[PDB]
């Protein structure tokens, strides 16, 4: 006696997951084309989902993966405008410079307004940028590819970007505080964008991040497997403050017919060290307190070292300061076994960034003095297999992990059907 | 855009849940244009079942497709006043393309039953 | 897509037959695109019309409008078991502009004997 | 594209007015597209509200919100034989967002009346 | 191209020329 007949719902919360296109909002320009994305709503909305446990999992999410990509993509199209290099690509006459961070001063030849006219013009170049030749230099990119140098009027500023999901899709918002990264959640929340998030390209440190808001929380995949990156995030901010000291100044070329190679000037006053400072006893305080969290997972003592060896971009805290890309030696950060700490910086021209199949770029000098203040908020670990920890990193979609490990993406179903004791009459 | 105030009650209980311009083909541009168009499809894709099943302009449309009891043998204490919409639908989920054609020819056996109705 | 199962009686007489993600502007990305757009435009400029006419979620509506025999002069056997729904539009296919304009306005007529109608 | 004839009567009263392909990325293509999509975005971005107060395929619709006097304290003869539509949406233009929140929940709890109804 | 034929239908030269390189103003 019930006579129950199919019944159609329009609006049902039901949801799966699935991968989109996510497009950009930002606040009220740099490299990140912020200019392009829509203005974000002043009141974000959030909608909690009461009851409602959902899995998630930070190291297989797609935001990363796109969000990874269209960095790159970012990074590409701000450089199609700006001036190619290639007749910079000249042999070089270098000789050293005055009675580490080597510096040389570098005489070619080079081409002008006119095809047939050439000039004889010199720069600085840093010894890391360039290799000798067998006293005759040449550019270190020269032979595996070309290199477009920055449009001088771009920025590098990492600003807040929101990734934003489609009508019909929605974004899973993970608020447990404690929250693993990986497996349920028990307060999960829905929103149409995630927050603020700075493409922040670092190494071995994450600088200017979302810290944790009680005990430093460690995130990986598998902790018994060494090949799995380490991710930290620390509760409280250490601060890092860099700053190369020398008085650089511009010196503008004009290699053709608008086409100016900004070229690297005299040092104006004393040549010291770039380098970076951050406090003892409070690099000290929070290296104890990931310590006593990575023990958690390995019953038994731990010890920091220095990296592996290779490459430079994998072996420093590379980073971004004032517009010039500095290159830290941090084996004074990670040397304990459980007033400042300087750490020597090199700083680049040619640079690769994304580790790409041949693509540079040369960073002009910034004229003037530079330094910079970033809160030092993560960390990426590598252990080795005592339990011994080197600043390493892996790769680097894993920056965009340590901010998205809260959102995943959903795609709403809002059809359902159901019994009830109703009849289209 | 639309709402996400249905999912408000996405733990609660399937009787309570129930109850500028110019275009620039940049990195944004082009992934906010497939966002636009992604949107419009999967919007008619759903709303193009509710008007082939008769139930365009409903949020709740009646049909006339018994409940054929191996879809859920449950009662209906043990789906409106427990099971959420959420897992109600991974229980149904074999026969849900099974019942929406049902729910396809039920309106369509309709149709020819009111022309010829209309036509006295 | 949708479905070409209508087609499947397009010789049968007339009552018979009604009885990944990401964007690449590649060669193949800007190919697939329009056929995305060139869809829910084709598909809403039926459906607006169906709309217009009172008969949005219908498959088949009957109107007010009188047929007029000049239109056609065939009978009810002649049309419905004979012709076929490809040959009957080649025949009408002259006053079918001025047919979709008096179902247009049939249905604006019935808007305001609703609207006096129910308010009693 | 659809039509202009609705704003013939743009200074008349309220009761007078009531009563090829392939896709190119050049400068003119680019600009034709976005017209596409720019369409039928602003033409659901109406229709999902007419569909979510229950009057999709509907001119005029009759609903079950009472009026507020305070939305506007003229006359009948003050309204549909005096103002046009185009200043009357300035003197209402604060309260339709509070007017459209109401017609979309008196269509809600009409359907949940009409599951209990249909249901004996 | 500096050319010369092939061995002691189909054709075959043997062609040296001068040639840029990753250096503009050097030659190969
Ligand atoms: C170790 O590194 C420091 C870089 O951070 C060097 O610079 C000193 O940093 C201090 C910390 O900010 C500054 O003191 C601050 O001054 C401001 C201004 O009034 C106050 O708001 C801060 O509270 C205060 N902070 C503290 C902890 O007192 C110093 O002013 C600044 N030095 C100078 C010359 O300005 C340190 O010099 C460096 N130490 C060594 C030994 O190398
Ligand atoms: C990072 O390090 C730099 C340098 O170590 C810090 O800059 C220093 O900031 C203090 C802030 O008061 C400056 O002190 C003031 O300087 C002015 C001008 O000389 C003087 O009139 C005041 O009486 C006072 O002494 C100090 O000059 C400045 N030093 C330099 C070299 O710029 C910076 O604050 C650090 N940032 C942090 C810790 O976040
Ligand atoms: C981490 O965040 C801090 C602050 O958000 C960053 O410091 C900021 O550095 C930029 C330059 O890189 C400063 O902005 C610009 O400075 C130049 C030079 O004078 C000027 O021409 C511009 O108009 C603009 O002012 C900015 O002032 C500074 N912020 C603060 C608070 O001092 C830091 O660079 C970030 N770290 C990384 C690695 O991104
Ligand atoms: C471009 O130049 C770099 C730098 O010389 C090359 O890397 C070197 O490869 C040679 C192989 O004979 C080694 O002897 C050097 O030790 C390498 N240098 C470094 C810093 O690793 C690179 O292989 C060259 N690219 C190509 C395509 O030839
Ligand atoms: C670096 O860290 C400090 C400390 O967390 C940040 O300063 C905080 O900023 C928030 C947001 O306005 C305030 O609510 C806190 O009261 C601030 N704390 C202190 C001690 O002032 C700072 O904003 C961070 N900067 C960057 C670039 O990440
Ligand atoms: C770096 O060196 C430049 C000179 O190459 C300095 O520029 C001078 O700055 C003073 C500031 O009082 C001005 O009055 C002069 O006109 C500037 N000279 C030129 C040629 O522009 C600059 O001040 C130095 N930087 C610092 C931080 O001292
Ligand atoms: C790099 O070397 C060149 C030499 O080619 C230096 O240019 C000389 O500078 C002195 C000092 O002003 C002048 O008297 C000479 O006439 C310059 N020679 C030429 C050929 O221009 C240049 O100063 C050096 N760069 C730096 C930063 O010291
Ligand atoms: C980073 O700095 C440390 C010192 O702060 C350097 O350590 C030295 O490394 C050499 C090479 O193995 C050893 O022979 C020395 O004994 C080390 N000195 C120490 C530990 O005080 C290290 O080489 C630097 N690394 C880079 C890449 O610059
Ligand atoms: C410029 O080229 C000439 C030959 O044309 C050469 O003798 C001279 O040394 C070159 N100068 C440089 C490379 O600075
Ligand atoms: C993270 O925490 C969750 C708790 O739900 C656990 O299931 C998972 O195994 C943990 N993973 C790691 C890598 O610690
Ligand atoms: C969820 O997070 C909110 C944030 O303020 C908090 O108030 C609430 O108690 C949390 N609930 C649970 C079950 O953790
Ligand atoms: C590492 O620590 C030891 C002992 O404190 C010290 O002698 C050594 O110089 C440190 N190395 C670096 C690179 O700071
Ligand atoms: C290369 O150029 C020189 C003149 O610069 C010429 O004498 C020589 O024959 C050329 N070699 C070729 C074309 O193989």
């Amino acid at each position: 006696a019930e006579n129950l007949w199919v019944t159609v719902y329009y609006g049902v919360p039901v949801w799966r997951d699935a991968d989109t296109t996510l497009f950009c909002a930002s606040d009220a320009h740099n490299v990140w084309a912020t200019h392009a994305c829509v203005p974000t709503d002043p009141n974000p909305q959030e909608i909690h989902l009461d009851n409602v446990t959902e899995k998630f999992n930070m190291w297989k999410n797609n935001m990363v993966e796109q969000m990874h990509t269209d960095i790159i993509s970012l990074w590409d199209q701000s450089l199609k405008p700006c001036v190619k290099l290639t007749p910079l690509c000249v042999t070089l006459h270098c000789t050293n410079f005055n009675p580490r961070e080597e510096i040389k001063n570098c005489s070619f030849n080079m081409t002008t307004e006119l095809r047939d006219k050439k000039q004889r013009v010199h720069s600085l170049f840093y010894k890391l940028d360039i290799v000798q030749i067998n006293s005759e230099y040449r550019l270190i990119n020269c032979n595996t590819s070309a290199c477009t140098q920055a449009c001088p009027k771009v920025s590098f500023e990492p600003i807040p970007i929101h990734y934003c999901a489609p009508a019909g899709f929605a974004i899973l918002k993970c608020k447990d505080e404690e929250f693993n990264g990986t497996g349920p959640c028990k307060n999960v929340s829905t929103v149409q964008c995630t927050h603020g998030i700075k493409p922040v390209v670092s190494t071995q440190l994450l600088l200017n991040g979302s810290l944790a808001k009680k005990e430093v929380k460690i995130r990986s995949e598998n902790i018994t497997n060494n090949v799995k990156t380490i991710i930290v995030q620390l509760v409280n901010p250490v601060i890092i403050n860099c700053t190369r000291p020398n008085n650089n100044t511009r010196k503008s070329i004009r290699i053709g017919p608008g086409q100016a190679f900004y070229a690297t000037g005299a040092i104006i006053g004393d040549i010291r060290q770039a380098h970076c400072n951050v406090s003892r006893s409070d690099w000290n305080k929070t290296l104890q307190q990931v310590a006593r969290q990575l023990r958690k997972h390995f019953v038994k003592t731990i010890i920091f070292t220095n990296s592996s060896g290779g490459d430079l971009e994998v072996t420093t805290h590379s980073f971004n300061c004032g517009g010039e890309f500095f290159y830290c030696n941090t084996s004074g950060l990670f040397n304990s076994t459980w007033e400042n700490i300087t750490l020597p910086c090199r700083i680049k021209q040619i640079i690769n960034m994304w580790q790409r199949t041949g693509q540079c770029m040369y960073a002009p000098p910034i004229p003037g003095v530079i330094s910079c203040v970033s809160n030092i908020t993560g960390l990426l670990l590598t252990r080795d297999g005592n339990e011994t920890f080197r600043p390493g990193g892996g790769d680097m979609r894993d920056n965009w992990r340590s901010e998205l490990y809260k959102y995943k993406v959903v795609k709403i179903e809002p059809l359902g059907v159901a019994p009830t004791r109703c009849k289209r009459r | 855009a639309v709402f996400l105030g249905f999912l408000g009650a996405a733990g609660s209980t399937m009787g309570a849940a129930s109850n500028q311009h110019l275009l620039k083909l940049t990195v944004w541009g082009i992934k906010q244009l497939q966002a636009r168009v992604l949107a419009v499809e999967r919007y008619l894709e759903v709303q193009q079942l509710l008007g082939i099943w008769g139930c365009s302009g409903k949020l709740i449309c009646c049909t006339n497709v018994p409940w054929n009891s191996s879809w859920s043998n449950k009662s209906l204490d043990e789906i409106w006043n427990n099971m959420t919409w959420l897992q109600w639908d991974k229980e149904i989920n074999n026969y849900t393309q099974l019942i929406y054609r049902l729910i396809e020819e039920s309106q369509f056996q309709q149709e020819i039953n009111e022309v010829e109705l209309l036509a006295l």
